[PDB]
RNA sequence: CCAAGUCUGGGCUAAGUGGUAAAGGAUGUGGCGCCGCGAAGACAGCCAGGAGGUUGGCUUAGAAGCAGCCAUCCUUUAAAG
């Protein structure tokens, strides 16, 4: 959402109210614009976990935002970003999200719980062609049970730039099973 | 009491400024907070 | 940094003693957690312990996870009195690099954990900073 | 205006009764003699009473019936939960059953309808250990 | 005291800090962002019911929020607690 600069100024840009963020592409690229201050609000949303972009010059009204990128620092205030668009039916490199509920098995009963090493899920459906939040949640839970991978479930966009059997969600004892 | 690290006790027991020093109040023994 | 004689010479090859990693529950956003931004060795036991006690007043989900683990140690007096000094070790642990990923109180809305870390941090001993992740704490 | 939680088939115990009835206006003696006509049939359990004076010193009042929680466990053959809610659920029934048992507790339930009645047998259930499926 | 602007500009102190110290506390004070609303006329004041199936399970000799281990639901209605 806006954000601009890109001419040749990172020490004082990378500080005050803008900081650094390449303006990335397959082909090009153009000194850090945005700014200290837009990061926030959207990233506040959920960068590369959905999509916007944002208006400089109308230039080119493009997706893509942010494939990389850093709070670092210690103090954990990002400085530093990458962008990259994409205007294209090629869309692959796409890591969007998953989210159970809470079904009741292992937990609401059994206390138990259970790891989720997954959570995302880099992937690649039809470009240009995803739900910004995907759910899926067969259930189960408790005991010495796991799932990952494999079984999985995959809806529409037959992509899985992943693997089988393979860090899914499992339920552990959170005291014992 | 305490003199030194001083915590809210009752629900309500104040925090009062003498001497710019600072020592619980609350309607109770129970809490004659000092520092 | 004065460090150990070496990984397999003087002092190197343990288990360090301790009690493991994870605890808590998942939760795939609510980012819940603790770091610090002090140097120090930090204390083995002192550490072992401390995290522990942060199980004792909780029990189950809040990512109870914890990303330290010492594996160098020190040593002192040990044979004839101050003079040339052989070594006697004891006490390990890891330099807790000037702040960084602590351990995590991860899982959706679950703050009854939070206070528990909290109550972690207390604990500890190097100050410690209280904080949330990619979101918050929800 | 006082309320009590007398025994049955003993109207004349001094300790409880006496202090806590005389000194409110209330003549012990002839207040007893009065539930030896009520609670002799159903002697043998302790019955609530909830004795209303005015300004003349006497009455008696509303007492019961009885117990309303012995017989629900002589039907399902458990006299108690089988341990703590919603960590040991073991004990499920049906949802047939459910619905009938709610139509006669309609005078002290809440509302006189019908979806209101099977909500508070899914309230006092979760919270014991009786899970519908 | 001892030579040299009780210079001018605009902030911050109300403790003599300055004139040695850490973990640790607290509507101190001054400057920045958030959630709910004030004509569903808002927080602290004040009038009132201060609702019923809630008086569920271990322990009961007593949980029946106001011993503590597990629940955490339903409601006829001014809402729920």
């Amino acid at each position: 959402m806006e954000l601009t600069a890109k001419p040749r100024t990172p020490k004082q840009k990378l500080d005050e109210s803008m900081i650094a963020a390449v303006a990335y592409n397959k082909e090009n690229n153009v000194s850090f614009a945005l700014d200290r201050k837009a990061f926030d609000r959207a990233f506040r949303q959920q960068s590369t976990t959905g999509l916007f972009d944002i208006t400089v010059e109308g230039g080119e009204t493009f997706p893509a935002l942010v494939k990389a990128v850093q709070m670092d620092k210690r103090k954990r205030a990002p400085i530093h970003v990458d962008f990259y668009m994409v205007t294209y039916g090629e869309p692959v490199e796409v890591s969007v999200p998953v989210h159970t509920t809470g079904r009741s098995q292992g937990e609401v009963q059994g206390g138990l719980v259970d790891i989720v090493v997954h959570n995302l899920q880099i992937v690649a459906p039809g470009p240009r062609r995803i739900p910004q939040e995907l759910v899926v949640d067969v259930t189960k839970m408790n005991i010495g049970d796991h799932i990952t991978a494999g079984d999985i479930k995959l809806p529409e966009g037959c992509t899985l730039a992943a693997d089988p059997e393979l860090t899914v969600v499992s339920v552990l004892p959170p005291r014992l099973t | 009491k305490v003199r030194s690290s001083v915590k809210k006790m009752c629900d309500n027991c104040k925090v009062v400024r003498r001497h710019g020093r600072v020592l619980v109040i609350c309607s109770n023994v129970k809490h004659k907070q000092r520092q | 940094s004065i460090k150990p004689t070496r990984r397999e010479y003087i002092s190197g090859i343990p288990g360090k003693g301790i009690a493991q990693f994870k605890m808590g529950n998942n939760t795939y956003p609510a980012q819940v957690e603790n770091v610090v931004e002090k140097p120090v060795q930090i204390r083995h036991n002192a550490l072992e312990a401390a995290r522990n006690a942060a199980n004792r007043f909780v029990q189950n989900s809040g990512k109870f996870r914890i990303r330290k683990f010492p594996f160098h140690v020190i040593r002192e007096q040990d044979g004839d009195g101050m003079r040339a000094p052989f070594g006697k070790s004891v006490g390990t642990a890891a330099r807790s690099h000037g702040a960084n990923h602590d351990f995590i109180a991860w899982v959706n809305p679950d703050p009854a954990v939070e206070f528990a870390w909290r109550r972690a941090y207390m604990k500890v001993t190097p100050t410690v900073n209280i904080d949330s992740s990619p979101a918050g704490n929800a | 205006q006082i309320k009590l939680q007398l025994p049955a088939g003993k109207a004349t115990p001094a300790p409880p009764v006496g202090p806590a009835l005389g000194q409110h206006g209330v003549n012990i003696m002839e207040f007893c003699k009065r539930f030896n006509a009520e609670t002799a049939d159903k002697a043998g359990m302790i019955l609530p009473v909830v004795i209303t004076v005015y300004e003349d010193k006497s009455f008696t009042f509303i007492i019961k019936t009885p117990p309303a929680s012995f017989l629900l466990k002589k039907a399902a053959g458990i006299e108690k939960g089988s341990s703590e809610p919603k960590r040991k659920i073991v004990g499920k029934v049906t949802r047939k059953q459910i619905e009938e048992i709610a139509k006669t507790k309609m005078p002290d339930l809440n509302a006189n309808s019908l979806e209101a009645a099977m909500k508070i047998i899914e309230g006092t259930a979760k919270s014991m250990g009786i899970e519908v499926v």
